[PDB]
């Protein structure tokens, strides 16, 4: 299955994923792919903040969905 | 309302809206959550501000409630979250959509209405002192938003 | 004469007036104070809500008096 | 405060920080502007970057409210100027000056803290590719700081 997460700079990065991935599973492969630790990743979908231990199927996300990468600041 | 909430939900899908998401909380399409990125333009930027929206029975008739449930420093938005905004009140109209007023919030942070204001002592920084209010904005962003 | 401004946030405000002063002169030494038009002000006093063109001493306000200054929303 | 803030301005007088400067922009003690010039091991070299500093009434109980005005390619540096160093949140001590403040921001430039950062792609740069973090802090410092 292919998402979409739309970054703060405006650029778009696509995955490769499946609905039964977890949300960490899925901040793993943004950081393949923009090497970013999932320490220093956001995501929201549908107003709510995704939990890292729940998967895209729970939070009904599906194909050429887009979630939102936004700022996790442990405040430094 | 059940089905005008339907069909609005998935508008929203179709073509979503830049920088803000809703949707129900749960299984209760009355009751709706939504997030607001901070507007590139405004002190806000890159907070995350998460709101709530309830629709009434008499929906579309009579508008939906809003609110912040994030933490905000605005002249037209209060220590509880409550909104100062037309749209909301005097000014809704049963053609008008959540996209809308989700649009019409995003603008409202970029361009506060101080003359007619919820908070009247921050009002009149922005009015007086707009760096100070910009400077005190971008404080509660990181220590609230992010 | 002296009388005391309890705003919202906990701050005092110290006024000097006189007795005849009416409460809209006083809302206006508190614009001058806190900047605050006399428009977005109310002030509470012994259970009244005190109005705009009555003196002090019409409410029996004295020395060292504290008022309260509340919102005066119009519903904006 | 008052007291506090003119022992320090005078203090900056009799030892002033080399490549740093301070004082009031106007009339108002708790307001002040300040400057910093490019490290010479840094990046920055060249650029003359500005900074906001706001003394809070309780001060110096409380830490000063330090921003840039100039824009930086940074790791803690964010794109409103804001800054990530501890001495101005948890670490924040009475019996520091806001020459330490100023020298330990000079330090900041000098060496970033990318694992705990305010942007994350530019500490990401740094940490895998330091030439490309030169080369683009280089860019911004002609753009911005000259």
């Amino acid at each position: 299955m292919q998402i979409f997460v739309k970054t703060l700079t405006g650029k778009t990065i696509t995955l490769e994923v499946e609905p039964s991935d977890t949300i960490e599973n899925v901040k793993a492969k943004i950081q393949d792919k923009e090497g970013i630790p999932p320490d220093q990743q956001r995501l929201i979908f549908a107003g709510k903040q995704l939990e890292d231990g729940r998967t895209l199927s729970d939070y009904n996300i599906q194909k050429e969905s887009t979630l939102h990468l936004v700022l996790r600041l442990r405040g430094g | 309302a059940l089905k005008r909430i339907n069909k609005e939900l998935s508008d929203l899908a179709r073509d979503p809206p830049a920088q803000c998401s809703a949707g129900p909380v749960g299984d209760d399409m009355f009751h709706w959550q939504a997030t607001i990125m901070g507007p590139n333009d405004s002190p806000y930027q890159g907070g995350v501000f998460f709101l709530t929206i309830h629709f009434p029975t008499d929906y579309p008739f009579k508008p939906p409630k809003v609110a912040f449930t994030t933490r905000i420093y605005h002249p037209n938005i209060n220590s509880n979250g409550s909104i100062s905004l037309d749209i909301l009140r005097s000014q809704w109209s049963p053609a008008l959509t959540i996209s809308k007023v989700l649009l019409s919030i995003c603008s409202l942070l970029c361009d506060p209405n101080p003359d007619d204001p919820l908070v009247p002592e921050i009002a009149r920084i922005y009015k007086t002192d707009r760096d100070k209010y910009n400077r005190i904005s971008r404080e509660w962003t990181q220590k609230y938003a992010m």
